[PDB]
């Protein structure tokens, strides 16, 4: 029975859906902490959000430190050749910066709330990757991808 | 009262379906029927597009409220404010203004992307039908 | 004589330019969905 639970929890489909449910949990909790206030110290669900981001940073760190090249700069470079992974690093750094601005007193609470207001924009646009798996949403995402370039040249015009 | 009041409401919900019941019959005419089947395929295409619409428009809605009214206590009307007011955001308009600027230009480019995506989808759907 | 004239020229120009740019978006984005 223990082997059955172990085989179920190491299947990639289970890891996918199980990460996705925790990610939906993240999005609802982070919605709650951005619509409702902040205080001198963070609320409990905001601390949950901070632990999400911190352990995500640690996971990205071992993604750096368990790649196939053996020279560390090559590990960092190959890890930074994927666009979504680059913006993941960028977002973790602004969310940390927003944390340091949030912990410092007024007028820094407002700027921390601004940074956490930009983070919900990025952490809903992160969903397009995962979406690119469903048989109907994937071509839609790829159209948005090419429409970036086409709409960009239309912005110049 | 008040049972007659919401009974009339349930009747007024029923009127919707008692007109949509006409699509079946509209399927005998040589020109109405392919159109009805276009509603038929466009419903699933629109459903997946509503998934995309929630992912993009809801980030803009929550971002607007977060950058807007900061002094609203826990209530279920906040969920109403995050897709009621940005549904009528056309009525609306330090770095300071820079943050809403990013939000505003993101709203315009997002509206352009999704609306033209939707017209492209519904135009491609015409081919198979 | 020039009180209304050149506002009308500018408004008509903005209207026609807005139309051709919007349908430019329409046609270019109809092509993109075909390839993908
Ligand atoms: C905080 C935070 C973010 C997050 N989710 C992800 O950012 C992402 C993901 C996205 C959608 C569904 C499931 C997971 N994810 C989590 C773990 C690291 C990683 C590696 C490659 C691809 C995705 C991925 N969970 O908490």
């Amino acid at each position: 029975l223990g082997r059955k639970i172990y085989e179920f929890y190491n299947a990639p489909i289970v890891k996918f859906w199980f990460y996705t449910l925790a990610y939906i949990g993240y999005l609802m909790l982070f919605n709650y902490i951005v619509l409702v206030k902040m205080e001198r110290w963070p609320s409990t669900q905001e601390w949950i959000v901070i632990s999400y981001i911190f352990t995500l940073g640690i996971e990205k760190m071992r993604e750096i430190l368990m790649s196939e090249p053996g020279k560390l700069l090559q590990k960092v470079k190959v890890w930074l050749q994927e666009y979504w992974n680059v913006t993941d690093l960028i977002a973790i750094l602004l969310f940390s910066v927003g944390m340091i601005l949030r912990l410092q007193d007024q007028p820094f609470r407002s700027d921390g709330r601004v940074i956490y207001c930009v983070n919900i924009i990025y952490w809903y646009i992160r969903l397009l990757d995962i979406f690119g798996v469903n048989k109907y949403l994937g071509p839609y995402v790829m159209m948005i991808g090419k429409m970036m370039i086409d709409m960009m040249y239309f912005v110049i015009i | 009262q008040p049972f007659r009041s919401d009974g009339r409401v349930i009747y007024c919900v029923n009127i919707i379906y008692w007109y949509i019941r006409l699509l079946d019959i509209f399927g005998v005419n040589k020109y109405l029927g392919p159109y009805v089947m276009m509603i038929g395929k466009m419903m699933i295409d629109m459903m997946y597009f509503v998934i995309i619409m929630l992912v993009v428009l809801m980030s803009f809605g929550v971002a607007r409220q977060a950058i807007l009214f900061p002094n609203e206590e826990p209530s279920w009307k906040l969920a109403k404010n995050i897709f009621y007011m940005p549904y009528w955001m056309i009525y609306g308009e330090t770095g300071a203004w820079i943050v809403p600027a990013i939000m505003a230009c993101y709203l315009l480019v997002a509206n352009i992307l999704l609306v033209n995506l939707l017209i492209a989808v519904f135009n491609n759907t015409f081919f198979e039908v």
